[PDB]
């Protein structure tokens, strides 16, 4: 048992017709102090999987090393390491899910919430969640922390059920993700303007976007707000 | 007499006959070589086709350690696999603690100490393999060869197995004729030739050629197998030289 020290906030994601999108901001908070402003919380594994991690950053870096080591180990005595016997999103997730549940069972958890986003060999979209308790679930949209409360409602308006996935394009899906990231910046006190976004498409492959910013913000109406009730000036 | 019946026993000469008997198992094995080039290393091995029923290109002999080290060996194949498994554990614990990938000289000693430890007790048998290995690190390219005794040195070119004398002679010519150095793509071609020339010692059965390489320019300092057109190009070059 411990407590999280340096922490990362929401990771948000959704499925679309040809793949999956995942995003997370670049902040490493130290309680109320916004300590580290250049933290990458989306970690790609091969060219078909992106693991988005929130919560304790020291445990994130540990998980990052496990995944790095997993790729190395998979390549050993494996002539088809870059083909038929490459790491799948489902393999990577199940491994993490096993570790998370084992660690919680020893009363020494990895203090994280994780979303594994990717595309399988047969082109099927993969999107599944796991956290410090070893709890797992899948959904057309997935989000951690504040994202669960604010991003999911917005993303579910685009893809409300399974049958909405083929009707959703990559442009519409990315637009929804970017809007959600803006809303989180308005309302989450442990978020930053800077974020990373990753698209895993079955046709165009893995597109990893860094140094994105929240833009088109509405603040002008603030000038008209005066006092807390009766004050006019 | 009786000094050769137990491992780790010094004979009146000061010799460990059990290690010398392990060398005989190595000498009985197929030919494997290593060539140090300008910015990397090249490994090649002779695979005897015992039967038509063997699936081509499937029974891979050369093994990778970490992502930057290549390992090949002659003698008892399982013993080599055991040594590579240990090498992988050694490389993982090094990278775990020190972050950086294990340097080749550092890696060489890890294997060396482990093999040497199997000459210290009668409760274990020495390794029945000579292992040629190496790769690229921060200080550049390195090639090593490790014997059953645990003895290893750095090499410009290395060879072991049944056709080692033939191979060694060919490697010595390259060192003399190329003091300024040899390129990676050249080394692959030369490696193919040397294996074909060394095959005269195992001329009864036909064979399959297998090559790998680590090069700073050609492979970004990562270990990769030579495949497809580049492999066929090396085979054609090798076949042309024997005729």
């Amino acid at each position: 048992t411990q407590q999280p020290i340096v922490t990362g906030t929401s990771v948000i994601s959704m499925k679309y017709d040809n793949g999956v999108i995942i995003a997370a901001d670049n902040l490493g908070s130290y309680g109320s102090l916004l300590r580290f402003n250049g933290v990458e919380r989306l970690i790609p594994v091969g060219d078909n999987t992106v693991v988005g991690i929130s919560g304790d950053i020291s445990d994130m870096q540990h998980i990052e090393r496990l995944l790095k080591d997993l790729v190395t180990e998979n390549a050993y005595d494996n002539p088809l390491a870059d083909a038929e016997e490459a790491l799948e999103p489902s393999y990577i997730f199940e491994y993490l899910a096993t570790v998370m549940y084992q660690r919680r069972s020893k009363m020494n958890p990895l203090w994280n919430a994780i979303i594994v986003a990717g595309v399988q060999s047969n082109g099927d979209q993969f999107l599944r969640y796991v956290n410090l308790l070893g709890v797992t679930y899948s959904s057309p949209t997935l989000a951690t922390g504040f994202g669960a409360h604010m991003a999911n409602p917005l993303l579910r308006k685009v893809v409300d059920r399974e049958s909405d996935i083929p009707k959703t394009t990559v442009q519409v899906a990315e637009e929804a993700i970017v809007n959600a990231m803006r809303v989180l910046y308005y309302r989450d006190a442990r978020s930053s303007r800077n974020f990373s976004l990753a698209i895993i498409d079955k046709n165009t492959g893995l597109t990893f976007k860094k140094n994105l910013q929240v833009e088109n913000m509405k603040w002008d109406f603030a000038k008209d707000i005066k006092g807390y009730g009766t004050q006019k000036i | 007499t009786g000094y050769d019946l137990s491992n780790s026993v010094f004979s009146p000469d000061g010799r460990n006959f059990q290690v010398e008997y392990a060398v005989k198992a190595v000498e009985n094995g197929t030919t494997s070589i290593g060539i140090k080039c300008n910015d990397g290393v090249v490994f090649a091995v002779e695979k005897l086709i015992t039967s038509k029923l063997l699936v081509p290109q499937k029974n891979v002999k050369i093994q990778v350690v970490d992502r930057h080290i290549g390992c090949v060996y002659s003698g008892l194949i399982p013993d080599g696999r055991h040594l590579v498994n240990r090498g992988r554990e050694e490389a993982a614990s090094f990278k775990k603690l020190y972050k950086t990938p294990i340097p080749i000289p550092a890696f060489a000693d890890r294997l060396g100490q482990y093999v040497q430890a199997h000459t210290l007790y009668n409760s274990v048998r020495p390794f029945g393999v000579s292992t040629i290995f190496g790769g690229v690190d921060k200080n550049g390219a390195h090639l090593y060869m490790l014997e059953p005794s645990g003895s290893y040195w750095g090499y410009k070119g290395a060879a072991t197995g049944k056709g080692r004398q033939s191979a060694k002679a060919e490697l010595e010519k390259l060192v003399d004729h190329h003091p300024e150095g040899l390129s990676a793509r050249e080394a692959v071609k030369q490696a193919a030739k040397i294996i074909y020339l060394a095959h005269e010692d195992n001329k009864e059965k036909d064979f399959e050629l297998e090559i790998s390489w680590c090069s700073l320019s050609e492979t970004n300092g990562l270990h990769k197998f030579v495949k497809g057109d580049l492999l066929q190009e090396a085979i054609d070059f090798a076949q042309k030289e024997i005729n």
